[PDB]
């Protein structure tokens, strides 16, 4: 089988700056018809791969001019002359010159935008969940950059441990930011023992931590 | 108008079978070979094989021989991918794709199908509103959402107002609860001025359990 070695594994580029993704076949990839069937695809999380380049250097219809492909023998390159927010995701080179057709390992492109502070939001548990004997409190950290953000759950100013779960979005294709959702889950019995439910947020965009809170019984 | 519509996510038991479908429209089904691509965790993308829709002729990737069976139904314009001897390594997103310019490229792809291999039982989600309040406001904006808990297996899809609300929507990757069930949140930022006139409904779909939950999210007084 043809092994397609893609380098680097990850890339971080400021918009308006160039990017280069390299692909290396373990053997030659000239099809019996004389064409090198080498393609480049862009995949965003949750979405299907999208065609960019084919036959090494041909740009597919509707693909912007900034994307170009080149190569010879075993070495092939995808070039993005000026990176834009919409370019985020995983790039894959692919060969269909020899059966079985094979993809490269992928290269994740990250956009290196300006520092953006998160907007903090808190949500109390719903009456419907409380009826089942559980209370989940959600803290939202919206549209921030860089990705590194710290959430600390405080109940009546007491730091929580082992009762929360969090998830971060993939990078946004329009504003190049990340969003974070954290869920504090405790039994209805423990929930009803306290007043102040707070999520304390730390991020490079904040000069000091931001606390967002609500008081049980006020909702 | 070319479209490749794949069947919903499925959960199957170890050693059992799964049959994934790919309904084609907007073109003459028999004019282009149908390909199957696997997106498995830590495996990137892998071409499984191609099917000639005119004669049912197949060319498999050796890795998927005896494991995968490709067929098509010209009457309904539907390609099929069947996997047997199911194991944890088969838990992946499966895509069908076509090339309309000979062997040059894959220009059309299906939306993907998540197949989960597990002995565990299917469990529908618990949908809770994330009510907007003074504690979820920021510079004239209000955040709201839906908390989707205790479901199995993945995925759950979330839309708002039947797909008519997409701007400011963040649907987060699921987290795994200690019980082995999944939880996700879906949020949206809207004008805080129109919470009285706009209706906000999160549409939660969980194909393995055949569940569709439309939760209206109402404001609170925090
Ligand atoms: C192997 N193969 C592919 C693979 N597709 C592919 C797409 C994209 C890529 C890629 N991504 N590079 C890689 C591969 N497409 C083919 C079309 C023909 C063709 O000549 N005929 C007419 C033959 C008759 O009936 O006489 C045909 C047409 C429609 C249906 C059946 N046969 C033959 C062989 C083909």
């Amino acid at each position: 089988d043809i092994v397609m070695t893609q380098t680097p594994l990850s890339l971080s580029v400021t918009p308006g700056q160039p990017a280069s993704i390299s692909c290396r076949s373990s053997q030659s990839i000239v099809h019996s018809d004389g064409n090198i069937y080498l393609e480049w695809y862009l995949q965003k999380p949750g979405q299907s791969p999208k065609l960019l380049i084919y036959k090494v250097s041909y740009r597919f219809s509707g693909v912007p001019d900034r994307f170009s492909g080149s190569g010879s023998g075993t070495g092939f390159t995808l070039k993005i002359s000026r990176v834009e927010a919409e370019d985020v995701g995983v790039y894959y080179c692919f060969q269909a010159s020899h059966v079985p057709y094979t993809f490269g390992g992928g290269t994740k492109l990250e956009i290196k935008r300006t520092v953006a502070a998160p907007s903090v939001f808190i949500f109390p548990p719903s009456d419907e969940q409380l009826k089942s004997g559980t209370a989940s409190v959600v803290c939202l950290l919206n549209n921030f950059y860089p990705r590194e953000a710290k959430v600390q759950w405080k109940v009546d100013n007491a730091l929580q441990s082992g009762n929360s779960q969090e998830s971060v979005t993939e990078q946004d294709s329009k504003d190049s930011t990340y969003s974070l959702s954290s869920t504090l889950t405790l039994s209805k019995a423990d929930y009803e023992k306290h007043k102040v439910y707070a999520c304390e947020v730390t991020h490079q965009g904040l000069s000091s931590p931001v606390t967002k809170s609500f008081n049980r019984g006020e909702c | 108008q070319v479209q490749l519509v794949q069947s919903g996510a499925e959960v199957k038991k170890p050693g059992a079978s799964v049959k994934v479908s790919c309904k084609a429209s907007g073109y003459t089904f028999t004019d282009y070979y149908m390909h199957w691509v696997r997106q498995a965790p830590g495996q990137g993308l892998e071409w499984m094989g191609e099917t000639n829709p005119r004669n049912g002729g197949t060319t498999y990737n050796e890795k998927f021989k005896g494991k995968a069976t490709m067929t098509r139904d010209t009457s309904t314009s539907t390609a099929y991918m069947e996997l047997s001897s199911l194991r944890s390594e088969d838990t992946a997103v499966y895509y069908c794709t076509i090339g309309t310019s000979g062997y040059d490229y894959f220009d059309y792809w299906g939306q993907g199908t998540l197949v989960t291999v597990s002995s565990a039982s299917t469990k529908g989600p618990s949908v809770f509103p994330l009510a907007p309040s003074s504690k979820s406001t920021s510079g004239g904006t209000a955040a709201l959402g839906c908390l989707v808990k205790d479901y199995f297996p993945e995925p759950v899809t979330v839309s708002w107002n039947s797909g008519a609300l997409t701007s400011g929507v963040h649907t987060f990757p699921a987290v795994l609860q200690s019980s082995g069930l999944y939880s996700l949140s879906s949020v949206v930022t809207v004008p805080s001025s129109s919470l009285g006139t706009q209706t906000y409904i999160c549409n939660v779909n969980h194909k393995p359990s055949n569940t569709k939950v439309d939760k209206k999210v109402e404001p609170k007084s925090c």
